[PDB]
């Protein structure tokens, strides 16, 4: 295995909450598929008369475009639809999403052919969640060990999404806050990920959604608020991160016309912001920074938001607690030495964190960076005058960066190890 | 971002 053979055969799978990226080295971004696949079943003889025998005989689909082929067809799609990395961590005896992980490492190896001889198998390199216990890592490697004997598969490893993070980032030492859909991930990195500084938190992508679809209803879109698609699009569109939420709403409310804005959903479809509710585009966008507002708490007393703890085997994912306090405990739970090598550098990274300030609203509205940075001043001034924040190029893209980086460069002499949790295995 | 000059190269290919 040469030099060469690693920088055209390393392989890279990020298994996300919501979308797994994946790919070659070669590629100049990863592709994506969403984290989901579709049980086929109680269809109607008219609908199964035209399905090929094959696939009904599978009884399950993967695939973006295959999905969206027969989903019109399933009437109750909450009972057949699968996310098996909701929460980040598929449950030992849950088969259901074993068999869907299993689908979807089977469907991103098929999407990328052979045609050069000298090539005698892929290099993977994944990434999982820093919340994955180690039965995780058992059932990933069986999986890439089984699909060994329908792909060529040379080597395989696994590692932590916030240590590839620190590693396409160039950044041996530093403090990684990666977000996506499910949860926030929160840990330090010195040549390593400090495991004993690892804080997370039970807010995402998903509870910005969540906050989006009340307000719709508030406004008069109930229809329109049941379909999780257009919720999506409504929240992508017209969230806002505020510089500080209560200075934000008294100027929405003082000239709403500068905050009012649409939608188009569709060409028949759209969806309008009116006055009275335009100060709530900012709840939005900071729901995933901090909850704990009044006009949030709203929703959650009339049992239409839930913010909660939830606990995970030997982590407890907290919901009520902010992004500030949670980078300050990281390095509380830490030693002196990591703090002061660490401390430097914060680094946000996952989708979560892709908000942008439209032109002209700079006054009031802010972009990921800059709203943690005016909370690390409030809690922490001494912190926040000698660290620098930043924002990663590409939110969605920069763990499967870190993997195929990682994948190229961990010797192959390194066997996989139970005792340091690192190394290579060999189908 | 270019891999020759990323420092994990030489910290990861050290591991044994
Ligand atoms: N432009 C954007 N504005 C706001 N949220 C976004 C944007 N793009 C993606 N997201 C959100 O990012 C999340 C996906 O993050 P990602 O890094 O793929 O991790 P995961 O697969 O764990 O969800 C979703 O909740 C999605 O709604």
């Amino acid at each position: 295995i040469s030099d060469a053979y690693r920088l055209k055969y390393t392989f890279g799978v990020d298994f996300g909450t919501s979308y797994v990226k994946y790919g070659p080295i070669t590629l100049n971004e990863p592709k994506m598929v969403q984290t989901r696949g579709l049980f086929l079943r109680d269809l109607p003889e008219s609908v199964k008369m035209r399905i090929p025998p094959d696939v009904l005989a599978r009884g399950l689909v993967v695939g973006d475009e295959e999905v969206r082929k027969y989903l019109s067809s399933v009437r109750d799609v909450q009972r057949n639809l699968k996310y098996p990395l909701k929460d980040g961590v598929a449950r030992r005896d849950d088969e259901e999403a074993w068999r869907v992980l299993k689908e979807l490492a089977r469907y991103t190896l098929a999407q990328f052919p052979v045609s050069d001889p000298e090539f005698a198998g892929w290099l993977v390199a994944v990434a999982l969640s820093a919340l994955a216990p180690d039965y995780m890592y058992k059932a990933i490697f069986d999986i890439y060990d089984e699909l060994a004997s329908e792909f060529k598969i040379y080597a395989v490893t696994i590692l932590p999404q916030p240590l590839a993070v620190a590693i396409a980032e160039n950044a041996v030492n530093c403090v990684i806050v990666e977000g996506g859909h499910g949860n926030i991930q929160v840990a330090p990195i010195s040549f390593a990920l400090i495991r004993e500084g690892l804080v997370a938190l039970n807010r995402g992508g998903a509870e910005a959604n969540a906050i989006t679809r009340e307000i719709l209803k508030d406004i008069g879109y109930s229809d329109i608020a049941r379909e999780e698609y257009a919720v999506e699009v409504v929240k992508r569109a017209v969230g806002l991160v505020p510089r500080r939420l209560k200075e934000a709403i008294r100027a929405a409310k003082s000239d709403p016309d500068r905050f009012v804005t649409k939608v188009r959903l569709s060409p028949v479809v759209e969806v309008e912001i009116p006055r009275e509710y335009a100060w709530t585009r900012f709840l939005i966008g900071e729901i995933v920074f901090d909850p704990n507002h009044e006009e949030i708490k709203s929703y959650i007393e009339q049992s239409r938001l839930r913010i909660e703890n939830a606990v995970i085997g030997d982590v407890t994912l907290y919901g009520e607690m902010d992004v500030a306090s949670a980078i300050i405990t990281s390095l509380r739970n830490v030693s002196v030495e990591i703090q002061e090598r660490v401390a430097s550098q914060i680094i946000l990274s996952g989708g979560a964190f892709s908000w942008r300030v439209p032109p002209g609203m700079e006054d009031v509205a802010a972009d990921s960076v800059t709203r943690v940075k005016i909370a690390l001043e409030e809690k922490s001034p001494a912190l926040a005058s000698k660290v620098e924040v930043r924002l990663v190029s590409e939110p969605q893209y920069s763990v499967w960066r870190g993997a195929v980086i990682y994948g190229y460069a961990l010797p192959l002499s390194l066997e996989w190890s139970d005792t340091t949790r690192e190394g290579w295995r060999f189908p | 971002g270019g891999i020759g000059e990323n420092e994990w190269v030489k910290i990861l290919r050290s591991k044994r």
